[PDB]
């Protein structure tokens, strides 16, 4: 999966 | 575990402190893989690395998409209440 910094 | 409510305050130039991953496409929740030390998310105490992120201000995130789920997260401001759960 991907990730994502928020 | 219980669903949990939990209140996050942010300023404006400050990112949420958390990643995600996740998301509909993949058949799994946006999950916090991350809790990043001093950000608004550690600050605040109640969120923590494996919490499923059910929603968002009231908008549902039980059913997005990975990018649906970054775009809704990164718009919201100030006092920001949270609905999470860890499985």
């Amino acid at each position: 999966w991907p990730t994502s910094k928020i | 575990g219980p669903i949990r409510k939990v209140l996050l305050l942010k300023e404006d130039h400050e990112g949420l402190g958390i990643s995600i991953t996740g998301g509909k496409e993949h058949g799994v929740p946006i999950l916090i893989s991350e809790i990043h030390p001093g950000q608004p998310a550690d600050r605040c105490g109640g969120l923590h690395v494996g919490d499923a992120i059910l929603a968002v201000n009231g908008v549902n995130l039980r059913d997005t998409k990975h990018k649906e789920a970054v775009t809704i997260l990164s718009q919201q401001r100030g006092e920001i209440e949270f609905e999470v759960v860890y499985v």
